[PDB]
């Protein structure tokens, strides 16, 4: 950290998030939203089906 | 500079690996059990959410998972206990970037939303009502502070107190208590990390909630 | 042992009656004292047999089916 | 010289301080029982012992200390 | 000299920091006789007296903080 | 001097740190004078006069504090 | 040199630590009339009064302990 | 060089234990308006005004030994 | 060397014990907020923003302390 | 000379402010005994030794600060 | 005076590992097959009612 | 020399007397907590999650403290 | 002789004042099992263990300083 | 030898007076533990683990002062 050492070390952190942004956030933010509107979907269904 | 940017290097090793384990795996599996806790981590981090409400929703998911899985990093120096810098610029390596995010956010709710928009004119009656303008100001002032100011004097100590315990770990002769200890230590550090999330949905209750 | 009137009614008639210096039970809060000289208060009571200094030191205990006192 | 002054420091220090403990805690039975004989007067004669005791035994930790200042100013 | 300024210094220790524990402990009584009161008004003149005893009890304890601050200011 | 400096620093220390002791102890009595009259407005006129004797009392030993202060000071 | 620091260090004592007892005491005032005015609504303009009379007592002891303080900073 | 670190260390003693006080105080008031709403909701327009006026008088207090503080800093 | 040794033990002294209200405050606060909402839940969205503001007010008193720390240490 | 001193205001400090904790603590446990005797009179032999278990424990805490400083007067 | 840290933890971790593993698990799997089970089972039991 | 002992007395000043308010505060919530709960089983999964905020907010006031301390020792 | 001063001055520093906290935390603890047990006689055998286990995690914290007292002392 | 009783000065500071706050602190909350039980028995298994949780918490604001205590001692 003597110069620009801890700098770097916070950096680190800063860049990991923004690459969890692009790419993550779209692949994931749907993924989990995925198995939501799956068993959430399934059981809609379901119930509908039962109803009607 | 060369000297402790070793631990800059540990900081980037656990921050990227997470960042990447997350678009690997939302296409697999992820696990029998796996679907579990997928649905009790996204769903509840959704239900807290609101919390905030939508301003930042799906960055905000993203964000607050990313929070306690990042967070994994320096809770690995804990069960280290159970050179002689490797974690060191890296728990303050977490710290620096967390405070300064706490701000930058509350930024994105300035221009993204009213907000800052709205914080052109947070100088407010509330500058005048309460005469002076310095009420409002002032008050402002220890808040926008205290956003980062408290997130990162939480952010460093608990990447401090993580150190404690460690280095009380190493120091001892006998050390089957620095074995004891790291138990209570890594539950401190768990609670730490589920305390950031929960900062994380805090400012997001005021966040979509507020500007 | 009779003290301040003590009597004992019910919906359909009154349950009994006396003076008891004494009424030896634990109220609906806990341990009562049995005493006389208590303040103005309200109670209630489970049921169950609550010994009492009644008139003339007769002091007895007297299933309760739950109530109020 | 040096230990003179000590002693006199030492004797407002342990005698002043250690007091308001008592001072407190006298006060705190006898709030107890003006309260206790307000909600049931009848329990007056087997509370007022108590509070005696009680404020004896809270009196003597101050008489401690008053006893460390007597020591520090005249033994 | 040194002797003096220790005197002068004790003094202050003494008196000020004790006699906390008497306003304090004084009002304490006197809520509770306040509260006592206001409960059950028929129970006044069994309950002042207590409150004459307990406030003197716990005035006694700075009494002595006050009697050392003065033996160092005068003594 | 040193004698000087020891009054100014006695005086501060008798003053300041006796008096918190009734600035707790006036408003504890007053407190119990609001809630006991809000509870029973009909006592009003039985315990105003118990909160004046109690607030005096309480009041009495800061000022035991504030001339030791005084006499610091100016004696 | 001496005696003005010891003026310097007594200001801050007798102003900061005193003023404490009115800072809680005021504030356990405010609290009951809060509370008294929740249990009773039509009770407000009795306690108001008795609120305000108590207040200024309790404000009255930190400004003996500010008093002094000024006059170790001033005089 | 002996007035100026009496000074800094008057200054630190001043601002930092009198404040507590308050930090006490104004949370005591705070405390009283939740519990007193919670109880009584229909209440709160009557009690709310009171806890600001209340909060106010209780930092006044802290603000006093700033003030010194200030003072012993930069004046 | 004095005035350097004065600063480090002045911002400790400010730093440390000031700070101690606000921790007992924020704390007494949010135990309000916890028994009202226990006694009455369908009060949390009016007394919880309540807290908020009550624990901020209080929590700027130690923030003054710490200001004052900081100074002493950087300034 | 200057550890004889530092005895005797050792002893001062370990003797007075100590002890308050129990001048104040078996205090509580009194006003405790007579107000859970005073709402229930017949659980007072099952209270009463409870009462004489916590005094003592209490009252062992000031006991340690005496032994201290009678350590520092007398060995 | 012999290091004596890893056997503490290594124990705690096995008796620990039992316990923690034990006590999690079950109800994990329990909110899988919950899960999954869920949307499904009425989903298919919906099915029958619809159909039928 | 004398900058030093006096970084450790400072230290020491700051770690200790301040960090107490969070020892009270942590445990005031808890006790809210607990009461709470008791008093009203159901209300559990709403005011667990305002004690540990509270609790936070309460012992980031000693960490401040800690973080001054710290600061003396090792900065 | 300066460094076996400030070691009897330290060890009289930590015995007493850290002390104080368990002498009344032990009698809190007291006084919550003797309110509990008068208000529900039924639940001594439940609540007993409870205040045994918590009196004693209270007097490990004085023990603590006791440790220390005796480090300066002895060690 | 300066630095040497600066060292053991501040170990006795920050050892003892931080302690006190989870002497007090453990004791809250036990209190609430034992007094909510008392009022609903069956709520027991749910609050005693909020107890020990809490315990815990209010005990590492002690343990950080009696880690800068042994950093003083023995560092």
């Amino acid at each position: 950290n003597l110069n620009a050492t801890i700098l770097g070390q916070a950096i680190a952190f800063v860049l990991f998030v923004l690459f969890a942004m692009k790419y993550v956030w779209p692949p994931l933010m749907a993924a989990i939203e995925k198995r939501q509107k799956e068993i959430a979907d399934g059981l809609a269904s379901a119930e509908r089906a039962h109803k009607d | 500079m060369f000297f402790s940017v070793v631990l800059g290097l540990l900081f980037l090793v656990l921050f990227r690996s997470v960042a990447k384990k997350a678009t690997s795996g939302v296409p697999g599996k992820f696990q029998t059990a796996i679907e579990l806790v997928i649905g009790f981590v996204n769903g509840s981090v959704k239900d807290m959410y609101h919390g905030k409400s939508k301003l930042i929703a799906p960055l905000a998911l993203t964000i607050f998972v990313w929070v306690f899985l990042m967070n994994l990093m320096d809770l690995l120096p804990i069960d280290l206990l159970p050179r002689v810098v490797p974690s060191a610029d890296v728990n303050v390596t977490l710290s620096m970037a967390l405070g300064v995010f706490i701000l930058i956010l509350f930024y994105s709710i300035k221009m993204k939303g009213i907000g800052g928009f709205t914080k052109e004119l947070t100088l407010q009656p509330f500058n005048h009502w309460a005469f002076i303008p310095v009420n409002l100001i002032l008050e402002g002032v220890s808040l926008l502070s205290k956003p980062v100011s408290l997130g990162l004097r939480l952010f460093g100590n608990m990447y401090a107190g993580e150190l404690i315990f460690i280095l009380i770990a190493g120091l001892l002769p006998w050390w089957s208590q620095w074995i004891l200890n790291v138990p209570w230590a890594i539950f401190h550090i768990l609670i730490i990390t589920l305390q950031a999330f929960i900062f994380m949905v805090l400012t997001i209750v005021y966040l979509s909630m507020a500007s | 042992a009779m003290t301040y009137h003590l009597d004992v009614v019910s919906a359909e008639q009154q349950m009994f009656s006396g003076l008891v210096e004494k009424i030896q039970v634990t109220g609906s809060e806990g341990e009562l004292g049995i005493y006389p000289g208590h303040a103005p208060l309200l109670t209630a009571i489970k049921p169950g047999m609550i010994r009492i200094v009644k008139q003339h030191g007769h002091e007895e205990f007297i299933y309760l089916s739950g109530g109020i006192l | 010289n040096l230990n003179m002054d000590l002693l006199y420091m030492a004797a407002a220090v342990m005698m002043g301080l250690a007091a308001i403990g008592a001072a407190i805690g006298i006060g705190i039975l006898g709030g107890k029982f003006l309260e206790g004989a307000a909600r049931q007067p009848d329990l007056i004669p087997l509370l007022r012992t108590q509070f005696f005791i009680v404020m004896g035994l809270v009196d003597a930790i101050p008489m401690i200390a008053v006893g460390l200042g007597l020591y520090v100013m005249f033994a």
